[PDB]
C-alpha cells in the first residue's frame, strides 16, 4: 500500500 | 435493464512514472440504462 515503513498507514 | 461492458479489468503498474513507487492503475469498463421501460415497475410510499 501507500507509503513505506515511515508511516503507521 | 441493459449492462453493456467491456468484460476485463486491466491492471497497469507504473515504474516508470514515479521511481519509489509502482502506482497501480486499474480500470474496467462499463454503462447502462434501461433498454426497456415496460419491464420494471416501482412501488412508491406517498399515497
Amino acid at each position: 500500500a501507500l507509503n513505506s515503513a515511515v508511516a503507521a498507514e | 435493464y441493459t449492462i453493456a461492458e467491456r468484460p476485463d479489468l486491466r491492471v497497469l503498474r507504473d515504474p516508470f512514472s514515479a521511481k519509489p513507487h509502482v502506482l497501480f492503475y486499474a480500470s474496467k469498463r462499463v454503462g447502462g440504462d434501461v433498454s426497456d421501460f415496460a419491464a420494471i415497475k416501482l412501488l412508491k410510499f406517498a399515497a
